[PDB]
DNA sequence: TTGGTTTTTTTGCACTATATTTGTGGGGAAGGCACTAGTG
DNA sequence: CACTAGTGCCTAAAAAAAATTTATAGTGCAAAAAAACCAA
């Protein structure tokens, strides 16, 4: 997570936002003219050292982890980031072109590193050199050193956005069936921009509206298809409905068609009010450009927010449309929110993406004050950034120390547990503090909520290693090889879809395509596609030629005749034997052979083979804990493969490296937890961390 | 039980009754198109139904291999292999009926043993 | 139970503990007691402070 | 100077819309390129149903000198080519409605959707498969 | 190969004919063919105007008719960045493409999207055999509109307002009987007979 | 005949209060200028 | 004579991207809308 946020993320978040210019040409028109006296400032490339501290009125040492340790220190790296007039010039009559640095790569400012990162010390260390530093080399993990004391973030997990859920809310409110939309940008402005649809009556005042800010009322959704551009009503039902043939969705459909009747042009469906303010600008009653405007740069932030795709917000609004009418139609069950797939493990990356995002913001506003200030000379450039940095150090190490996350904001929004003292009494101790979880649920707590545990859980996290009392539940532990999707840019993904074939959806048409099936990406639709089967096999075959970065996972849900590709962050998945079906030998096999594995013992006793090295040509694969729908498992690599002690079909896809790896860091140490009753084996899971011994040897 | 629209615009025809003629006419509540009615039927409700099983009967049913093989024969081609998979219809008023669709057939058949 | 096939009712795929502690078991249903044995804590977990206020 | 009215004689020309591949797509749509030189030759079946795209040597055998163009619609409507230029310097109705007058005149009619996909028994094929893999 | 084929190299257009010179792509949403040529009323004009009120706007035909029968700043400023393209785009989206024939008898209303507009190639056979290419800058889809005497928005948010609980089913049918906000057409027509 | 009238019924919304014991330990706690004194 | 720190004195950092989900009870205001009387 830290090396992703190092490597990239930042340069990222700089090259951004890295515009700021005043321009004062005038301020006014003439004046003849004056000259457009730009005040370029932009950012670069950026710049980061190794950990390099000096102390007061002296030189600055090369720090190391026991030093700073000792000293109390924070073992911390300082930045600094390169920055950069020639004019256009117009007097009233013509116009519409009419449009520095005094320094280089200027400091500003050091943030803490993980340790054994990418860049720190430790991460090239020999055991002889290893010694010399004099630290135990079985402290494999990456705490903090804030002020000389080992410091340890915590994962959060959150509900996945840009997802379509739809909850059956209580009899009691006019409301029976609501479908919520979660987005962000990664992180800008937060955007959490809620959508939600709502179906109304039961009294039989079935009708549907939308809430959409800035629109203070619900809106019937009829009125906001008009408004985005499609008038003849039959063409909204081709948007909702897709089986022509079947008619009760058109039968409900019948009222809210009957509420639109009334207008018939797209901007006079703009033209309704949805005040909310802000003051009224230029304005007759309600601007088309305000509308417009409204929904594309504000509406939904996902698939796009430019100007120019009308289309694509229609269907997909249609397709969030028909879903929400299924769960009232009953032909599909209730959503599950407790499903562990649609959540989402935050951690270090994006954290400190978030705090480092709110300080920049801050850093910039600050920028552009003092800048306006120097009306007169001159530009500074140097030491505005000097204070610039002591707040940003003194933001990330108080945030880093405390636990409140966030600004000094009188603890709003700060969650504390972000920040825990790492646990030092037993080695397994230790190792059981780093592989942790925790969700914010409430202070008491229900009881019908994901406190107990759940199906999808398998594998994943350790079914025993829990806390008990007033957490129960609630804080999990990850199992042994389970790893966290550090995410990937999907656009080569969607461009290599595109050529393959895809139908854009601007042409789209339900009748020439009564089969077809939609695609999605990261929950985006992108297109419709008529053979699903052979684009299946080839993204298979492509990931595991290693292609594709194996953190992808791709799902087809042919009983819903649906495909979803996920490139996401923060996704969860474990390890598993390929199985082909195929096999010259006979009747099924798993791919791999007793020579790879002979392979593998040589190069392991060596003192070439690595997992990756069994990556790369087809032997295992990733699987995150949304496929398993898709997938059968085999427990044993005997169990059916073929045609007292105790209790021991033909289609397998995946075998189970080994059934013992379900447990976790703790739960492991138990010998045969399966021969006792399972909240005894919680009980010593919790307990064990309470036992001495050693926990390092320097 | 199904909708027609306009010729001239895709737009509900809603009925409407000739009073002389005592026939029913469609008419585009939109533009002055008008239309005669097929059959004096005019609304379908369909309160309660045991219809819907058949939904999402996809030609590729038997690609994916997490839906259970059985061993009993279709009554065509009568090939032991078959697909079957229980009621798609998700009440808690359902049945313990299944049905049996065939590779080799492509037909779709219930469990009804009767 | 992603190592099942759908559909099925019988008691093993269901969540039937079949064996005794003495052999010991088998994945899921040591999956099915910790989930049962998670019930368990949870509730009297939340209980305890429930029925301490109604004591009250 | 110029008639507002749009030009209707040059409709009656058939057009072939072509989604082209990105790597071709970026040769070809550089304005630094487009000078007149040909660039490709096509092949059309006396009984139809087949076309394939026979591209000149000109691209330095870095891409397939041989496509196949699959006609995704071989029936067009309704879609045309209209070219814009800048011009020479109850019963109430509004006056004033801001007309912006510009030079157009409809060009073509679309009547061959069709792509280009590499054949990929091409010699030079199945290189931009690789270049694909790896972006 | 046996000469099954006619084969041709496809000739680029000329550079120099192309700047100053925008090409742009045409679409209309509608179940029936239209061919301009025919269907259209010559003289047939392509304007950007605002959208505003389109029932209210006169006629070509008519407007020619009726042209006959008359013979302190806050000094501090800071402008966040948008590109320049997109200011470009927004700037010539900000009207309309509207056409219009003389009768009036079709009236269409174009908008722009973005999704293929870059990718897509423009290819017609040149006199001589050769395929003109031409990079496709933009792709506009212009529908049909007015043609069935909409409503305005006045007297549609009266309706929309609680005072039925449904309205008139036969509301459409008697305002054509009254024939209120007759369409473009039919102004056309009345001010011809006039 | 029906709308102004008083009466009633409802719907919302805005309130509070959330078992008992014990022990560490880890944090900081006003920052932001202002006016003068020593040193270069 | 000028620059910066060292200590003492003293009001503001005023920016909005958002509203963020975490319940469940009851129950007294408070206002919103329906429902009876009758009078113009
Ligand atoms: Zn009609
Ligand atoms: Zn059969």
């Amino acid at each position: 997570s830290f090396n992703q946020f190092v490597d990239y993320t930042l340069q990222d978040i700089i090259c951004e936002d890295s515009t700021l210019i005043l321009e004062q040409l005038a301020q006014h028109t003439t004046e003849s003219d004056n000259i457009s006296r730009k005040y370029e400032i932009s950012f670069g490339k950026i710049y980061v050292t190794k950990p390099m501290v000096n102390e007061s009125d002296g030189v600055t040492h090369a720090l190391y982890p026991q030093e700073a340790r000792l000293r109390n220190l924070t073992y911390s790296s300082g930045l600094f980031v390169d920055v950069k007039t020639y004019e256009a010039i117009d007097v009233p009559g013509r116009e519409l072109k009419y449009e520095d640095s005094e320094s280089g790569k200027v400091f500003i400012g050091r943030l803490p590193i993980m340790l054994r990162s990418k860049n720190c010390y430790l991460s090239e260390a020999t055991e002889s050199d290893l010694y010399k530093l004099k630290e135990c080399p079985f402290d494999m993990g990456g705490y903090f050193i804030i002020n000389g004391s080992e410091k340890v973030l915590i994962a959060q997990e959150r509900s996945a956005g840009n997802i379509v859920q739809v909850f059956k809310k209580a009899a009691p409110s006019p409301i029976s069936h609501v479908a919520e939309i979660r987005s962000a940008l990664e992180k800008g402005s937060r955007f959490i921009s809620t959508l939600q649809v709502k179906l109304y009556g039961r009294s039989s005042a079935r009708t549907i509206k939308a809430t959409l800010p800035y629109i203070k009322q619900d809106i019937p959704i009829v009125i906001i298809f008009r408004a985005l551009g499609i008038i003849p009503d039959g063409e909204i039902l081709e948007h909702i409905c897709y089986d022509v043939n079947d008619w009760q969705m058109l039968e409900m459909l019948k009222p809210c068609v009957e509420d639109g009747f009334v207008i018939q042009d797209r901007e006079t469906a703009l033209d309704f009010i949805g005040r909310r303010g802000t003051a009224l600008g230029i304005k007759k009653e309600k601007r088309i450009q305000y509308a417009k405007d409204i929904l594309q740069k504000e509406f939904l932030p996902h698939i796009t927010q430019l100007e120019g795709f009308e289309s694509r917000k229609a269907f997909f609004l249609g397709y969030m449309i028909n879903r929400l009418l299924l769960c009232a139609l009953d032909r599909k069950d209730q959503d599950d929110r407790d499903h562990f797939g649609k959540k989402r493990l935050d951690l270090a990356g994006p954290l400190l993406a978030q705090l480092f995002k709110t300080l920049f913001k801050k850093l910039t506003k600050d920028i552009f004050r003092y800048m306006q200030r120097t009306v007169e000379e001159a530009h500074d450039f140097n030491m505005k950034l000097a204070i610039n940095a002591k707040t940003i150090t003194s933001g990330l190490k108080y945030a880093l120390a405390t636990g409140n996350w966030g600004e000094q904001k009188k603890a709003m929004s700060s969650r504390a547990g972000v920040s825990q003292v790492l646990n030092r009494y037993t080695y397994s101790s230790t190792l059981s503090h780093l592989r942790r979880t925790n969700t914010p649920i409430g202070r008491d707590g229900k009881l019908a909520k994901p406190r107990q545990l759940h199906n999808t859980h398998w594998g994943l996290v350790c079914p025993a290693e829990t806390p008990e009392g007033q957490a129960c539940g609630l804080v999990k532990n990850l199992s042994l090889m389970s790893c966290i999707s550090v995410g990937t840019d999907p656009m080569p993904i969607i461009t290599f879809l595109s050529e393959w074939g895809m139908e854009p959806l601007e042409d789209y048409v339900p009748h020439q395509s009564p089969d077809a099936t939609r695609v999605f990406v990261n929950g985006v639709w992108h297109g419709v596609h008529r053979n699903p089967a052979r684009l299946m096999e080839t993204l298979r075959t492509l990931r595991r030629k290693g292609d594709i970065n194996p953190e992808v996972s791709m799902i087809r849900d042919i009983r819903e005749k649906e495909l979803k590709i996920f490139t996401d962050a923060g996704r969860v998945y474990r390890p598993l034997f390929i199985v082909e079906d195929d096999e010259s030998l006979g009747h099924k096999e798993l791919k791999v052979r007793k020579g790879h594995i002979a392979k593998l013992m040589a190069t392991e006793y060596q003192d070439e083979y690595t997992w990756s090295s069994l990556l790369n040509e087809g032997l295992v694969e990733y699987i995150d804990a949304e496929e398993e729908e898709s997938i059968l498992i085999a427990m044993q690599p005997e169990d059916l493969e073929p045609a007292a002690k105790r209790i021991r079909a033909t289609t397998f896809t995946h075998c189970e490296i080994h059934p013992s790896m379900i447990l976790g860091v703790a739960a492991s140490i138990i010998p045969f937890p399966d021969h006792n009753q399972s909240p005894r084996n919680t009980y010593q899971s919790a307990m064990g961390k309470q036992a001495m011994g050693v926990f390092l040897t320097n | 039980t199904t909708f027609r629209f306009c010729r001239d615009c895709n737009n509900m025809l809603y009925p409407r009754e000739d009073k002389e003629n005592n026939r029913l006419l469609f008419e585009c509540r939109t533009c002055s198109y008008v239309e005669e009615a097929g059959s004096p039927l005019v609304y379908r409700h369909e309160l309660i139904t045991n219809i819907g099983e058949t939904a999402g009967v996809v030609q590729d049913i038997g690609s994916d291999p997490t839906l259970p093989r059985s061993d009993r024969e279709c009554p065509k081609c009568h090939s032991r292999e078959n697909v079957f998979f229980q009621s798609q219809q998700r009440r808690k008023d359902t049945s313990m009926v299944l049905f049996f669709v065939c590779l080799s057939c492509s037909h779709i058949f219930t469990s009804d043993q009767k | 139970l992603p190592h099942f096939s759908k559909d099925d009712y019988s008691p093993e795929s269901k969540g039937f503990v079949e064996n005794s502690y003495l052999r010991g078991l088998t994945p899921q249903e040591f999956f099915f007691h910790a989930m049962g044995g998670r019930e368990g804590l949870i509730d009297t977990a939340v209980k305890t402070a429930e029925t301490g206020y109604i004591q009250r | 100077e110029e008639s507002l009215d749009l030009d209707l004689e040059r409709s009656n020309r058939q057009v072939w819309l072509v989604r082209l591949p990105m790597f071709l797509a970026e040769k070809w749509r550089d304005r630094n390129n487009l000078h007149g030189q040909e660039l490709g030759k096509i092949r059309i079946n006396k009984d139809g149903s087949k076309i394939t795209l026979l591209l000149n040597e000109n691209d330095n055998d870095s891409i397939p000198h041989e496509y196949d163009l699959e006609l995704t619609k071989k029936v067009v409507e309704n879609e045309y080519v209209f070219t814009e230029q800048n011009l020479k310097k109850r019963d109430r109705y509004i006056p004033y409605v801001k007309t912006i007058p510009k030079k157009t005149a409809i060009v073509g009619t679309v009547c061959h959707e069709c792509q280009v996909m590499p054949s990929m028994n091409d010699p030079n094929y199945h290189k931009i498969v690789e270049q694909r893999r790896n972006i | 190969d046996p000469n099954e084929y006619n084969e041709f190299p496809l000739r680029a257009i000329p550079k120099e004919d192309l700047e100053n010179m925008r090409t742009h792509l045409l679409k209309f949403q509608s179940k029936k063919k239209i061919n301009p040529v025919t269907d259209f009323h010559l003289p047939v004009r392509l304007h950007r105007k605002d959208t505003r009120n389109l029932q209210f706007q006169l006629t070509r035909a008519e407007i020619v008719q009726r042209q006959k029968e008359i013979s302190l700043r806050r000094k501090t400023r800071q402008l966040k960045v948008l590109d320049e393209n997109a200011k470009k785009l927004r700037f010539e989206e900000f009207y309309p493409w509207v056409m219009e024939d003389f009768d009036g008898y079709n009236t269409w209303v174009g908008s722009y999207e973005a999704g293929n507009s870059d990718s897509y190639v423009l290819l017609s056979v040149e006199d001589d055999g050769s395929f003109t290419m031409i990079p496709a800058d933009k792709v506009y889809k212009f529908t049909a509109r007015n043609k069935y005497a909409t409503l305005t928005i006045d007297e549609a948010e009266k309706r929309m307002d609680k005072k039925s609980g449904e309205v008139p089913r036969w509301l459409m049918k008697h305002l054509d009987n009254i024939g209120t906000t007759t369409t473009r057409y039919d102004r056309t027509r009345r001010k011809l007979k006039a």
